[PDB]
């Protein structure tokens, strides 16, 4: 496990909030990218909200995302969307979580 | 927080909180 | 079949690999820390108890 | 070669399963919910 | 609880009166660790009502010190804030999120 | 030798699961079983 990552958020996502993420990774020495990004759920058919970051020595291998959900993207209809997902893709990782 | 660094937080669920500040 | 002699030395080394374990005493082994007072001689020389 | 082949998959619905909550019967760790006879029985009905 | 025996203790005395407004406040943060050859940094956040407003790293001082948390109180912070303090260590093989 | 394009892929924790120090992950169920319950060298056992 000498290579990690971690990626800090709010407990929830406030729809329509310019919500900041940040993005800090462990044991790497050559610079490289991510895509912090919020997803559709389940299907993970729509992006709505990504940003793209690069990490390396000279940011300390540290970056944030800021990121929203525009009220208006949402699906709506008569049970509103509860749950989306946040995902990262990079080099050497990805991940996602409700 | 998403890591590979051997936590979840899904473990973790809310109470209607009153510790005060 | 071999000869071997000391030296005066002008360059650098970096030898010590390090260890988040223990260090042996006597051996110089790295044990891992949760092997520590399990009842048993991993460190070879029994140190690690 | 194979008879039967799998792909990972992005889902596209929810799950609709339910928790057992079963009456006056013992939920052993497995699930399993055994009659409440056996609670303390002396023998593992459990298997857990 | 650590699991790794790995701790991250925050200096400060929580008080209840307030900092004023474009201060420098100024905490001690003490990384114990079993690990401490591996972290050459820890790294913090600071949360304002739901948002990750200020993010940074504070690196390790050849006296086995770390920088302070030196940051002006600015003022997107004004009715209260949290500082969150983390890292992750390596062991032989195993990671700790501290 | 070779200057990769394709980064190496990392490892994935085993979150709400018990790390066994192989890299396996096993229930917390399992921890403190009185069984050896992580194969090769258990960690489930320890200092309970
Ligand atoms: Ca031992």
């Amino acid at each position: 496990q000498e290579q990690t990552y971690v990626i800090s958020a709010p407990k929830i996502f406030r729809v329509g909030a310019s919500e900041n993420i940040v993005i800090q990774v462990y044991g790497y020495t050559e610079a490289f990218d991510a895509t912090i990004s919020i997803k559709s759920y389940p299907d993970k058919k729509f992006s709505y909200s990504s940003g793209h970051v690069h990490l390396s020595s000279e940011n300390k291998f540290q970056n944030s995302a800021i990121l929203t959900i525009q009220p208006k993207q949402l699906p709506g209809g008569q049970n509103p969307v509860s749950y989306v997902y946040l995902e990262v893709v990079s080099k050497h990782f990805s991940k996602s979580k409700r | 927080f998403l890591t590979n660094a051997n936590a979840d937080d899904s473990q973790e669920n809310d109470e209607p909180c009153k510790e005060i500040l | 079949d071999k000869e071997v002699e000391d030296c005066v030395t002008n360059r650098p080394c970096r030898s010590q690999v390090r260890c988040e374990g223990f260090v042996c005493a006597q051996t110089g082994r790295c044990v891992n820390r949760r092997l520590l007072c399990n009842g048993d001689n991993d460190c070879g020389d029994q140190s690690d108890e | 070669a194979p008879l039967v082949a799998f792909q990972p998959c992005i889902p596209s619905k929810l799950c609709k399963i339910e928790e057992a909550d079963c009456k006056n019967k013992f939920r052993c760790d497995s699930g399993r919910c055994i009659a409440r006879k056996l609670e303390c029985n002396g023998e593992n009905d459990c298997g857990d | 609880s650590s699991l790794s025996q790995s701790y991250l203790y925050i200096d400060w005395t929580d008080n209840h009166k307030a900092l004023l407004v474009g201060e420098h406040l100024n905490i001690i943060v003490t990384p114990k660790s079993p690990y401490i050859d591996k972290i050459t940094h820890y790294n913090y956040l600071i949360l304002s009502k739901g948002k990750i407003i200020h993010f940074g790293t504070r690196e390790k001082f050849s006296d086995a010190s770390y920088q302070s948390i030196n940051i002006p109180v600015t003022q997107n912070m004004v009715p209260s804030s949290r500082l969150l303090v983390y890292y992750i260590v390596t062991g032989e093989q195993t990671a700790e999120l501290v | 030798s070779c200057e990769p394009t394709r980064g190496c892929p990392t490892e994935e924790g085993c979150g709400e699961r018990f790390r066994c120090f192989s890299g396996q992950c096993i229930s917390k169920s399992l921890v403190c079983n009185g069984d050896s319950d992580c194969d090769e060298d258990s960690a489930d056992e320890d200092r309970c």
